[PDB]
């Protein structure tokens, strides 16, 4: 249908459109009954209490899509062309983008095969020329996401101090990404957003963290997430070793946003910095949620 | 789909044949002054071929030479271009040329190393066996002779009952020109005994060594062949008695071509030829015996047979 | 497919063939590596 | 159809088509639904992450090819005969090869019986002298093979150099296998060709190893595959003791290819240097790919 | 069909035609699908290796045969005659022979029950005097086996020397057995035939043993197979205690075949030799194969 | 019949009906019966 | 036995009772010495099938 689209772009840089306007072009079209595509698998944890059980929490499992597309073509010998390179658009240590478009916009998932590609009918596909290939796929982050949103605010000045209005229209939280120039003595700020994880909820509403006074030459990206390391330098300095186990703990829940303060001391040049805030949603296509 | 766009379809490539797009399968409206050209590009974008098609009223054809398609390799993108007069060029067709042919993995395959064969026959059995091949006489005309009255092993010879003169090759071939055949024979009547080196398959061009034994011939001579029963002699020949059970060997050298026989444990050749022209290599490393008596009756005959490849 | 049989019966872990001797064995061989070391040589 | 062939190539030097033009000369044909005959089955491992499980590497698996054959004939007794040759054509110690060749040319699979065939119907198999027999077959080595390729370096110098031009066109890598006369001390090329699973990706561009130096009759192949010893002396010596820990650790990277460099020093008769390029695929036939 | 007959001679001697020509004349008929009955059971061995699995060997299972026989007769009280002669001629403690012969000639498998008979159909048998029996017996020798070669060589000297030609026509190894008279010390072959299962494959291509010098009265048998002791003595005499830990390690491999010499020394007398070499295959039916 | 169900279940092992204290109990039994004659009275 | 390039056996023996054929077609060396020292000992080897 023309309310949505679904995009393949392959490790290669193919571009397929498996769904939506223009689906077929490239010889591949999808089957229905595509599962794990929509909701992002959560499994919720219970504890044994007087009334039976507790919630406990949540985990977001990884996706676990299995889907059928179509290769076709009129003559066999480019029915191999086209399913040649659909196979060279897959592959299990890099992965490959799927982008859904709606009117809400447009949110790429990173898939890479899963297990060994399921092709073809019982007889050779040069009989038909028209086969189906069933492909278990995974995303190891499994949330949709748009392109994240960028800010940047430079100085001159020694001592300086912005705000970074930051605002989460996801169904997620989502963990900021800054970058930061050097020498200087940065205070980032660390809002609760009044998240009770840590039982610091109110505690840390007005949370900054001072990151340790950057030499020269010294730039950091400080990203909160917790797949990589937060602090890391460009040069290769150990950052982090110089911040007596400091770190960022909270990230920007849906819902939540105001004008963060971002704070700069000790830099005779004048630095900048730059503010990352992904768009991260559980599903291809939700309207914004205020 | 606002904007049409071209077809994808592939192009057959083959080596030695002629590539050519066959016009009533780029049927058309095309007035004069359309043009067509088919380009070949690899995955960098550079030109691996550009050719210029026959634009007629209702067909485009291309037609190429083999010369001019064999450095674009399997796989290669294609994209085929029709300008209409006063107007841009259009994409008809586009995708990838596949290459339809009998494809050489090995850059070379050299001759396999097929190492030194030995082979060995002694006649115990009833029957000659199958690892002999009759040549000339036609089946079943070979035997064993028993020799019962001699206290003698049994020997190969024509079965005297329809035959007097019978040649056999050995079944297999060996691997190399250059071979050692090792016969112990005996003499027990009249006749003439060939070994036979470096035969065809149908042994008509070979080397031999030939024993004679009789009243006045007691000679062994180096022979060439002209068919399974029939030979002529090289150069002269020397005097020669044949004891029962004697040992010959016959040894054809490929370097320092010669043949060469030796009797029991000496080394010193007793009859030695070289230069014969007989051809060699490949398909002429057969092997055989032939027996020619005037009588009906064994003569000078086989009851070992050796042979290894190599000197 | 895949959800609702062996493939979900992988996620539920060892209901299906799965043996105790080579479970057990395991564990021995595991707390051998643990406690081997330390124990005395006499 | 003519664009796939299917044969078998049997331990005994048998040749059957199975599918393609001239199938069922021999008596047998292939029926269809055969199953891990395409893909190279790989699985995929994960280990837990902070969104679920992170990707951990792959794995490939032996194929395991269940496939039914047709033996038919007009007489009982000529498909007796038949049905004994397909039979002999197999074995469990020894593998047979399974060729496919389509237009991207001829590919095999060293493929053995795993367990005894399951042949004929219910009924006495003389009744309708057309029968099928089920084989289990399976591939240790799960990778379509192509000839590999040799090159020859003879030098009657002491020392001397040459380039070996090598190309991976496959989609997996490939290890390579050197014969190097004796005597004499070889240089060999350990390219890491971006491949950065020791760690040294870049560090190890232009790695080269210095083999041992060898003495009389101590002609060595030096094969890279993790499943033999990197160094052989074929007249038994043991001659990895000299070799003070250096190893070959890289294979050739899919789409990778360059004049790797040989050296030849302290060769008082020359020496030759042949070298031994294995050509794997994943799939029965594939579309070249760079 | 007349291209097989399928006999069972039980426990007791009864004999019985279940098919081929004259089948059911003795009033019991073989029902369609019989399962484990054609080749032999093996399971091949997998070790884990860089690519996947590598093989490590194979093993050969015993049978486990389920058929159905159809017991038949006019009137009930035959049937109930037929039934028991049928009951009789099977039993667990000893083997019944099943026989097969087809213009490959005549091949014997020993079976026993493995578990009781399911006799009848949900009603009294004697309803129908025409009802099924369903047997589970098993093959603990799971090859079809022929009547042995047999050679003799006598002589009267006190040294001597004798060839046995030899040769494996099946496509399975067989071990061959001896037996030789005393006193005399023998000289026995034990072959390789190329076979690597030691890695000692060519160097093992002449072994000969030496049999213990055997006392007056001490005819020994010496059996290769690994089901039964090597040397057995008819006086009761422990002649394997004598030699020292020497063995018979290798069968006739397939498709191999020589003149094994045997020799005899220190025989005042002047022995005797006899050498049984077993047919065994791994189907009931199948073409000579060199 | 035998091949593909319960038959070929029991060739599988105890992958269905199969008890863990009775095996954890008869390896105890084992392990007991292995090391009791070898410890001291004291 | 032929020694050097003689083209007459330095030695030869015929009819030795042995046994010949399949599985009597090992070879090898063997050396005696009274003293602790080397005597007759061969620097090169070589064996080849056939004569």
């Amino acid at each position: 249908t023309d309310f949505l689209k679904i995009e393949l772009i392959g490790r290669d840089g193919s571009h397929w459109v498996l769904s939506g306007p223009g689906m077929g072009q490239q010889g591949v079209t999808l089957n229905p009954n595509l599962q794990q595509f929509y909701d992002a698998p959560v499994k919720t944890l219970y504890v044994p209490g007087p009334f039976g059980e507790e919630y406990a929490g949540k985990r977001v499992q990884r996706r676990e899509i299995v889907f059928s597309v179509q290769a076709y073509d009129e003559d066999p010998d480019t029915w191999s062309t086209v399913d040649s390179l659909w196979r060279w658009a897959w592959d299990y240590d890099e992965e490959s983008e799927l982008r859904v478009s709606t009117s809400d916009g447009t949110r790429f998932l990173k898939v890479r095969l899963m297990e060994e590609p399921k092709p073809y009918y019982e007889k050779d596909p040069h009989i038909t020329a028209d086969n189906p290939i069933v492909m278990t796929v995974t995303a190891t982050f499994p949330y949709w996401q748009d392109e994240p949103e960028e800010l940047i605010w430079t100085t001159l000045s020694t001592e300086d101090m912005t705000r970074f209005p930051v605002r989460n229209d996801g169904d997620v939280p989502v963990w900021l990404k800054w970058t930061l120039t050097a020498p200087g003595l940065w205070i980032l700020p660390d809002f609760s957003w009044g998240n009770d994880m840590y039982s610091r909820g109110r505690e840390d509403l007005g949370r900054t963290v001072a990151m340790p006074e950057l030499v020269a030459g010294e730039h950091v990206s400080v990203d909160s997430d917790p797949r990589v390391q937060t602090l890391i330098a460009v040069n290769g300095m150990p950052t982090q070793n110089r911040w007596k186990g400091n770190d960022l703990l909270y990230p920007l829940m849906p819902g939540k946003g105001a004008e963060i303060p971002v704070q700069l001391k000790n830099a005779p040049e004048g630095g900048a910095c730059k503010l990352t805030r992904p768009r991260w949603y559980s599903r291809p296509w939700s309207r914004p949620g205020v | 789909m606002l904007s049409t766009g071209p077809i994808m379809e592939t192009l057959t490539l083959t080596v030695g044949s002629a590539f050519e797009i066959p016009g009533w399968k780029l049927r058309g409206e095309y007035p004069a002054g359309t043009t067509s050209h088919l380009v070949f590009t690899d995955a960098a974008g550079g030109t691996l071929g550009e050719f210029e098609g026959t634009v007629s009223a209702k067909e485009i054809h291309y037609l190429q030479a083999p010369d001019d398609v064999k450095n674009i390799p399997h796989g290669a993108n294609f994209q085929l271009f029709v300008t209409y007069p006063s107007m841009q060029p259009q994409c008809l067709y586009f995708g990838t040329a596949i290459r339809k042919e009998p494809r050489y993995p090995l850059s070379t395959v050299v001759s396999p190393e097929d190492s030194a064969v030995q082979y060995k026959a002694n006649f115990v059995g009833q029957y000659i066996g199958p690892m002999w091949k009759p040549m000339g006489n036609g089946w079943g005309s070979l035997g064993i002779h028993t020799h019962a009255l001699i206290s003698e092993a049994p020997s190969m010879g024509p079965n005297y009952s329809l035959f007097s003169s019978a040649a056999a090759r050995w079944l297999w071939s060996m691997n190399m020109d250059s071979v050692t055949i090792v016969v112990r024979v005996l003499n027990v009547g009249a006749g003439k005994f060939n070994v036979i080196v470096c035969a065809d398959y149908q042994m008509q061009t070979y080397l031999g060594i030939q024993f004679e034994t009789g009243i006045s011939n007691n000679k062994v001579h180096v022979i060439t062949g002209d068919g399974p029963l029939n030979w002529g002699y090289q150069g002269d020949a020397v005097n020669n008695t044949t004891a029962n059970g004697d040992v010959y060997t016959i040894k054809y050298n490929d370097l320092l071509d010669t043949i060469s026989c030796y009797k029991g444990t000496s080394l010193t050749p007793l009859i030695e030829a070289s230069g014969l022209d007989v051809p060699h290599g490949e398909g002429f490393r057969y092997t055989g015996l032939a027996w020619n008596t005037a009588l009906l009756s064994p003569g000078v005959e086989p009851t070992a047979w050796e042979a290894k490849d190599g000197v | 497919s895949s959800g609702g049989g062996p493939a979900v019966v992988n996620n539920y872990g060892d209901i299906h063939t799965a043996n105790y001797d080579e479970f057990y064995k395991g564990q021995q061989r595991r707390e051998a590596q643990q406690q081997a070391p330390i124990l005395p040589v006499r």
